[PDB]
RNA sequence: UAACCGUAGGGGAACCUGCGGUUGGAUCA
RNA sequence: CUUGAGUCUCGUAGAGGGGGGUAGAAUUCCAGGUGUAGCGGUGAAAUGCGUAGAGAUCUGGAGGAAUACCGGUGGCGAAGGCGGCCCCCUGGACGAAGACUGACGCUCAGGUGCGAAAGCGUGGGGAGCAAACAGGAUUAGAUACCCUGGUAGUCCACGCCGUAAACGAUGUCGACUUGGAGGUUGUGCCCUUGAGGCGUGGCUUCCGGAGCUAACGCGUUAAGUCGACCGCCUGGGGAGUAC
C-alpha cells in the first residue's frame, strides 16, 4: 500500500543493495517497481513475488524489465525460498518494501532457510530496524534482537521519512540489510529452544532472569554458567542466551 | 416496586414505580462509569437548566 | 401434572434477547420460553411484539398443569418488560401482583468501560 | 481543642492579673498544653496531616509570641520559658 | 426530626421504594433535608424503616 | 461525663433476658459514677427487613450520661452476646428524657 | 474511536491500550 | 493607644484528617433443588459457554470492592482531594454579646513538609474492571476501534517516586469603587400569629455598569483604582533536549 515514491530515496537503496549481474535477486512486493526498474537495469534476469494482480500485469509490459522477470503472483509468507535458490543454482539476495503487517513473521520465514539466502534488504518501520541490530542493556533489545541476530549480521542502511511514500505511511521507515552467518559465531543444537527461552525472559524484561527463566534454570545452573541471576533478560548476550539454549539441550 | 389489585385487569399501575428507578439508573450502568466525565458533565447540563 | 394452581413467572428482560419462566411458588421451573427460540433469531428478536409470541409458548409447555393465576416478575430493561406480561394477560392466565426485580445495586462493582467508536 | 477546666484554668496561672485571657505569658502557656497534648495524639495515627497543620500552626504562632516577650520585657521572657520547661 | 425514633414523620418523605425524597420536591429549608435523610439512613439499621422494598 | 443513647435489639426469642439484661448494664452505669435519665422497653416488633434472620426482634432504649470509658466496655459485652442481634448507640447531643 | 497532559505497557510508522486530570469537546448527548 | 493580628467564652454548619467498627443492594464464585436446548454477543457475526445439563429459576455459603436515593448551579480543605451508618483521637472556618493582650503584623530566596493517577520495593489481598497477552470479527491491510477471555494493576499496610490541561491556564496580604437575581450557613429584630417579613456577618453562583482589554471578555470573589513582598517572561525550531 505505500508505495516508495521519492527518487533520491530510491537511487540511495539502489547504491546501498548493488545488485550485480549474476547475482540472483527476488524482491517481495515490486508494488509500482519503484526499485524493480533501477535494480533490473544491472541484471539479465529477476525474480518477483507479487499478490496484487494488477500491478503484476503492469511489471509483466514493462518493455524493458518483461522479458527480464519471473513473477510469482502468490503470498511470501509460505513461498518455498528454499526451493527458489535450488533453482536459481545460488543463494537469494532478497528485498523489498514490506508491509508492516507481515514484515516480522517474514524475516522468520526467511531465517528458517538460513544458507539459501545470501542477503536480505528490508524496507521496515524504523523502530523494528532499531530492535533487529540493538544490543544488549537497552531499550530496543529483545527477544527479536536475540533471534535475528543468532540468524544474522543485522545491518541497518537507511531511515526514511513518511514523506518519501505515496501515501505516506504514520511512522519513520528504515532499511536494513540481513546477512546470514557464514560460519554461525553461536551455533544452537535446536532453535525452538532458542526461542522459548528468550520468550519467557522477554515475556517478563523487568524481572531478574532467576524470576523470568526460574522454571528452566536454577540459580547454580545460572552461576555455574557465569550467568548473574540479578541481571534482567536485557542484560543477557546473545551468545548467553545461545548458551544457555544448549544447555537445556545437552541437559533435558 | 410491589403492585397488587383486585378485581381481575390488567390496568397497568406500573409505569408508577417508573418514577424513582426503572430503565434509567439502569441503563445509568449499562455500560462503563463517569469519573470526571460527570462531575463535569453533570455540571454542565445544570447550566441548561436555566432557560 | 402436579397442578401447582399459582406460581410466579420471571421476565429476564435483557436487550439481545428476553425470555421468561413460569416457576412454580416456592421456584421451581415449570415452564421456560425464549426469543431465541421463537423461530427468528439473529437479533430480529429483541422488540417487543417478538418476546410476546416467545413467553405465550410457555402456555404450551406449562399447561400441562393448570396455572389458574400467577404473579410477575420483571427484572432487567429492554423490549420485553411489558410485552411479556401483555400477552400473559391474554394467554388466559390471571395476575396477583407485577414487580420489577432489576438488579440495582448501590455503586457496588464498577461495570465495564466497553463501548468506544 | 482544649476543655475548658484546663483552658481557664491555665489562664488564672500565667495571668498578671484575673481574666487577663490576653496576656502573651497567658496564651502563650496555653499553646503549649494544646501542642504538648497533642504530641501523645501524633504519636498515633501519624499520616494524620490535616491535624499537623493546625500543630505547627501554633507552634509557629507561639514562637511568634516568645519573640514579642524578649522585645519587650527580657525578664518575662526567661521568667516563662521555664515555668513551661521550654527551649528543651 | 434528629433522630429515628420518630419513625411516624419519615414515612412521607419516602415511598413505595423507601427511597430518601429529594429536597426539590420538599424545598425543606436545606439544613433540614441534610437532617431528614441522616435519620432515614441510620434509622433503616434498627430496621425500623426499609432500605430497599424487593426484600 | 458524656451523655449517650444506646438501642439494643435482642433476640426475639431470648425476650426474658431483656429484663434481666438491664439491670446488669443500668447498675454499671450507676456503678460508674454515671445517670440514667430515659428507659423504655419497646418488646418485640416486625423488622423492616429480617436483619440476621426472621422477621421480629425485642427493642430497649436507654440515653444515659455515664462516661465514654465504661460505656465502651459495654460494646464488648454486647458483641459476646448473641442475645442481642444488633447495637447501636449515638452520641450524647444532649440529656433526652420522655416522649420518644 | 472527541482531543490533549501526566504515567504505564505494546507495536513497521505515525500511533494503540489502560488509570487519573483538563475543555484548549461537536450535536439538546 | 486600639481599629491590624491574636487569646478567652458560647454557639453553628461541614464528604476536613487518622484509627476501629458495622449495614444493605449488586456482581462473581461453590454447593444443592426445579427444569430443558439453548445461552451469551454484535451492525451483523464468530470465538466462548451448553445434553458431563448451560442460561433461567430458587435455597444455603464464601469473598472483595464500592456506597443508589438524599445530591444540589451544595459543603469542607492550602493544594492534591474528601460521599453509607456508628464510635474514638484531631484541624480549620464563621457568628455573637462580650472580656483580655497590645502592632506581637504582611510577604518570603534558600529551607522543611504535604502531592491525582500511573509506577517501584517487601508482605498481604484479589469480586468487578482492565495495559500485556490469546482467540473471534472488521479491513486493501487492522500489531486498533468491536466481541470472548485475561495478567500486572486497581484494594491494605509500610517505605519510595514527586509529575498532571496539579487549571480560575488568573501568587499571597490589605484599602477603595454603580447595580440586579439566586444558593448556603450564623445572628439581631417583627401581631415571631405564617410558608413567613425587615435588617446585619461568612462563603459561593449567574447577569452586568464605569473602567480595564488587542479582542474574547473581566467586572466589589476584578483582568477596575492603588499599596507590600515573592515567583516568572524576553522570537520559532533545535529543546525542557545534550553535558
Amino acid at each position: 500500500q505505500n508505495f516508495l515514491n521519492d527518487q533520491f530515496v530510491i537511487d540511495s537503496i539502489v547504491s546501498a543493495i548493488n545488485p550485480q549481474k549474476g547475482q540472483a535477486m527476488v524482491e517481495i512486493g515490486p508494488g509500482l517497481a519503484a526499485l524493480t526498474e533501477p535494480v533490473g537495469e544491472r541484471l539479465d534476469q529477476l525474480t518477483v513475488i507479487e499478490l496484487d494482480r494488477d500491478l503484476a500485469a503492469r511489471l509483466q509490459t514493462h518493455p524493458f524489465l518483461g522479458p527480464k522477470l519471473t513473477i510469482y503472483q502468490q503470498d511470501a509468507m509460505t513461498f518455498n525460498f528454499g526451493e527458489l535458490a535450488e533453482k536459481m543454482g545460488q543463494p537469494l539476495r532478497v528485498f523489498g518494501n514490506l508491509p508492516y503487517n507481515i514484515s516480522t513473521p517474514l524475516m522468520f520465514h526467511l531465517f528458517s532457510y538460513t544458507d539459501a539466502i545470501a542477503d536480505m534488504h528490508f524496507m521496515l518501520q524504523k523502530e523494528v530496524v532499531n530492535r533487529l541490530v540493538a544490543g544488549p542493556n537497552s531499550k530496543a533489545y529483545g527477544r527479536l534482537s536475540v533471534m535475528a541476530q543468532y540468524y544474522c549480521n543485522v545491518i541497518p542502511v537507511l531511515e526514511v521519512p513518511p514523506s518519501a511514500f505515496t501515501p505516506p505511511p504514520k511512522v519513520d521507515s528504515a532499511v536494513v540489510r540481513l546477512v546470514p552467518h557464514a560460519t554461525m559465531p553461536h551455533p544452537v543444537k535446536d532453535v525452538r529452544v532458542l526461542s522459548r527461552i528468550t520468550t519467557e525472559a522477554f515475556n517478563q524484561r523487568r524481572k531478574t532472569i532467576r524470576n523470568s527463566l526460574g522454571n528452566l534454570f536454577s540459580v547454580e545452573v545460572l552461576t555455574g554458567m557465569g550467568i548473574d541471576p540479578a541481571m534482567r533478560a536485557e542484560n543477557i548476550s546473545v551468545a548467553q542466551y545461545c548458551q544457555m539454549a544448549n544447555y537445556l539441550a545437552e541437559n533435558a | 416496586i410491589k403492585v397488587r389489585e383486585n378485581e381481575p385487569f390488567d390496568v397497568a399501575l406500573r409505569r408508577f414505580k417508573r418514577s424513582c428507578e426503572k430503565a434509567g439508573v439502569l441503563a445509568e450502568v449499562r455500560r462503563r462509569e463517569f469519573y470526571e466525565k460527570p462531575t463535569t458533565e453533570r455540571k454542565r447540563a445544570k447550566a441548561s437548566a436555566v432557560k | 401434572r402436579k397442578q401447582v394452581s399459582d406460581g410466579v413467572a420471571h421476565i429476564h428482560a435483557s436487550f439481545n434477547n428476553t425470555i421468561v419462566t413460569i416457576t412454580d411458588r416456592q421456584g421451581n421451573a415449570l415452564g421456560w420460553a425464549t426469543a431465541g427460540g421463537s423461530g427468528f433469531r439473529g437479533s430480529r428478536k429483541s422488540t417487543p411484539f417478538a418476546a410476546q409470541v416467545a413467553a405465550e409458548r410457555c402456555a404450551d409447555a406449562v399447561k400441562e398443569y393448570g396455572i389458574k393465576n400467577l404473579e410477575v416478575m420483571v427484572k432487567g430493561p429492554g423490549p420485553g418488560r411489558e410485552s411479556t406480561i401483555r400477552a400473559l394477560n391474554a394467554a388466559g392466565f390471571r395476575i396477583t401482583n407485577i414487580t420489577d426485580v432489576t438488579p440495582i445495586p448501590h455503586n457496588g462493582c464498577r461495570p465495564p468501560k466497553k463501548r468506544r467508536v | 481543642s482544649l476543655s475548658t477546666e484546663a483552658t481557664a484554668k491555665i489562664v488564672s496561672e500565667f495571668g498578671r492579673d484575673a481574666n487577663d485571657t490576653g496576656s502573651t505569658e497567658v496564651q502563650v502557656a496555653l499553646l503549649t498544653a494544646q501542642i504538648n497534648h497533642l504530641q501523645g495524639h501524633f504519636a498515633e495515627h501519624k499520616k494524620d496531616h490535616h491535624s499537623r497543620r493546625g500543630l505547627l500552626r501554633m507552634v509557629s504562632q507561639r514562637r511568634k509570641l516568645l519573640d514579642y516577650l524578649k522585645r519587650k520585657d527580657v525578664a518575662r521572657y526567661t521568667r516563662l520559658i521555664e515555668r513551661l520547661g521550654l527551649r528543651r | 426530626e434528629i433522630d429515628y425514633k420518630d419513625i411516624a414523620t419519615l414515612k412521607n418523605y419516602i415511598t413505595e421504594s423507601g427511597k430518601i425524597v429529594p429536597s426539590r420536591i420538599t424545598g425543606t429549608r436545606a439544613k433540614y433535608q441534610r437532617q431528614l435523610a441522616r435519620a432515614i439512613k441510620r434509622a433503616r439499621y434498627l430496621s425500623l424503616l426499609p432500605y430497599t422494598d424487593r426484600h | 461525663m458524656r451523655h449517650y443513647e444506646i438501642v439494643f435489639m435482642v433476640h426475639p426469642d431470648q425476650s426474658e433476658q431483656v429484663p434481666g439484661m438491664i439491670e446488669r448494664y443500668t447498675a454499671a452505669i450507676t456503678g460508674a459514677e454515671g445517670k440514667i435519665h430515659r428507659l423504655e422497653d419497646w418488646g418485640r416488633r416486625q423488622l423492616a427487613y429480617p436483619i440476621n434472620k426472621l422477621h421480629k426482634a425485642h427493642y430497649v432504649l436507654m440515653n444515659v450520661e455515664a462516661p465514654q470509658e465504661v460505656i465502651d466496655e459495654l460494646e464488648t459485652t454486647f458483641r459476646f452476646n448473641d442475645a442481642v442481634i444488633r447495637s447501636m448507640v449515638m452520641r450524647t447531643k444532649h440529656a433526652v428524657t420522655e416522649a420518644s
